[PDB]
Formats: C-alpha cells, structure tokens, sequence
C-alpha cells in the first residue's frame, strides 16, 4: 500500500 | 497574512499506517483508509469516531467521496476497488479488472464514473451503477500514483513513477497532453485546481508545481518540505487564505502562500511521515495522517 510503497 | 492552524483533535483507531484522509463534500465527515484494510468514518468538526467499514482483503491506499457524500470508493492492494454505501456500510460493488495493486481513485463531479490508477501502469474508468469497467487507458510505463477528474468531468489527469503527468479525454480515452519539466523524477501526486485551470503535481525531488495544463507551462514551484520517497497528497486550501497544503517526510504539515510560494506555517505533532492531508470544504480545518510509527489522524483549525 501507499504507506510503505516506494519507486 | 498567515494562517494559525492549532491542533484540536488526535484520532486513534487504525492499527496500521493511515494512507488517505478525505472530507465529505457536505463537510460532516472525515473518511480515512489504512494499511489495516479498514475505512473509518469520523466527525469532521469534533473527530468523534463514527464507524468502521470492512471488506478489503489487503491494505487500502486511497478512498474518495461521491458528490452527494453518500458513497465512498476505495483502492486496495487486493487489486479491487470497492464502492460503499456509507450509511449502511454495505459494499455495493467490487470493481475487478486491474492486474496489480490499485493505488488511487476518484469519482467524477457527477459521481456516475470512477477513475482508478494501478501498479499495472493503467488507468481504468468505471460505471458506478453497474460496477463495470468502461475504458482501460494504457496510460504509463510505471505505476500510476494519482488520478483526478477536472471540474466538468470531461478530462482526467494521471501521474506516474515514469515521470509524466498525462491529461486524458474521459469520453474518447485519447492522451491530450504530456507534462514534464527539465528533470524526470517520479510524479507522486497530481490533481486539478478547484477552478479547473491548473494542475498541482508532486515530484519525488522535494518539489510541488502548479501547471497551466492547457498552455503546458509551470507557473509556480513550492519547496522547503521533504518528499523523496512516499506518494504524499497535496491540497488547495480555499476557505480562508489561498494556500497549498502538503505532508512531508520530516513529520510536518507544510502550508504555502499559493501566489507568493513562501511557507506560511509548519504544523508539528506527528511522530512519522505525514502521508495525507485534506482541507475542509467550508471551515479552516486541515486533517493530517501519518505512517506506521504514529498511526494517528490530527485535526487542525485556523482563524483564517
Ligand atoms: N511500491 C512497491 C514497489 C514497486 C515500485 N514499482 C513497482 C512496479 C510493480 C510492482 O508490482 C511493484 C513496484
């Protein structure tokens, strides 16, 4: 999810 | 003139990082989504916990309100969106079609369509009533970080880790514009301005930019925060002074003067990255939400 998500 | 946002309420209940906070268009409610797979509803003015909406199988990255404040749509790592009747808590529809995590979602202003963006590098447009996919746009060459409809619903803006913002004709699915500045950092957030003239785009080089999309020109840069890692929301604050609002990886909320680009306030209190902020539609109220070491939502109020 957004809360751990990196590029 | 500067705002004076002061902390009023701290909202606890999510068991993991909060991903997104959004105020209902009618000003009554705050919705939060979390990595804990839950949506929570809170009173916008007092932060009073209202109820929990459950059903996703994995963490949720985004939630959005319908125009009439009656429905939510959520975007989940379970590769679905869900449409929720807030009053009954019922899942009305599960939108299946993305092949990877759904990251971002929004209703059109007429709330008959949903737009979604995914780690599968596509943008999908969905019929709210049937819960069926109307269009699949091969939008990007990397995960889609944000999707938003413009003021009349005729355009979609998307952003991607591929470094591009794109503008799409809702009706035809055609790419009408590609926007990129003199570098190619991942674009972590985009939305249209309330007047529909501008897009506000975040890039993972600690920069927010205000674009005239029709002219394809960068008008304003907002700097001074930290954003190199996470897909942090940004907002137009329009109830008092005209501000830009964003979370930051230094655990602060940043507020800028939209016209002058100067920082007018930094809000201290969170114990982890501020991933999401939202601005109340009628009162000078900001909601902020923070990552795993914090797990709280805060409500801040200003005289202007
Ligand atoms: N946020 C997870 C890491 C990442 C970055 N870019 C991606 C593309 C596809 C995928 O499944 C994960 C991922």
């Amino acid at each position: 999810a957004r809360t751990k998500e990196t590029a | 003139v500067k705002p004076n946002y002061a902390l009023k309420f701290t909202l606890a209940g999510h068991t993991k990082a909060v991903s997104s906070v959004k105020f209902s268009p009618n000003g009554e409610w705050l919705a939060s989504s979390s990595a804990d797979k839950l949506i929570k509803i809170w009173g916008a003015y007092d932060g009073k916990f209202e109820k929990t909406i459950s059903g996703h199988k994995l963490g949720i990255s985004d939630v959005a309100w319908s125009s009439d404040s009656n429905l939510l749509v959520s975007a989940s790592d379970d590769k679905t969106l869900k449409i929720w009747d807030v009053s009954s808590g019922k899942c009305l529809k599960t939108l299946k079609g993305h092949s990877n995590y759904v990251f971002c979602c929004n209703f059109n202003p007429q709330s008959n369509l949903i737009v979604s963006g995914s780690f599968d590098e596509s943008v999908r447009i969905w019929d709210v009533k049937t819960g069926k996919c109307l269009k699949t746009l091969p939008a990007h060459s990397d995960p889609v970080s944000a999707v938003h409809f413009n003021r009349d619903g005729s355009l979609i803006v998307s952003s991607s880790y591929d470094g591009l913002c794109r503008i799409w004709d809702t009706a035809s699915g055609q790419c009408l514009k590609t926007l990129i500045d003199d570098d190619n950092p991942p674009v972590s957030f985009v939305k249209f301005s309330p007047n529909g003239k501008y897009i506000l785009a975040a890039t993972l080089d600690n920069t927010l930019k205000l674009w005239d999309y029709s002219k394809g020109k960068c008008l304003k840069t907002y700097t001074g925060h930290k954003n190199e890692k996470y897909c942090i929301f940004a907002n137009f604050s329009v109830t008092g002074g005209k501000w830009i609002v964003s979370g930051s990886e230094d655990n602060l909320v940043y507020i800028w003067n939209l016209q002058t680009k100067e920082i007018v306030q930094k809000l201290q209190g969170h114990t982890d990255v501020v991933i999401s902020t939202a601005c109340h539609p009628t009162e000078n109220i900001i909601a902020s939400a923070a990552l795993e070491n914090d797990k709280t939502i805060k409500l801040w109020k200003s005289d202007c």
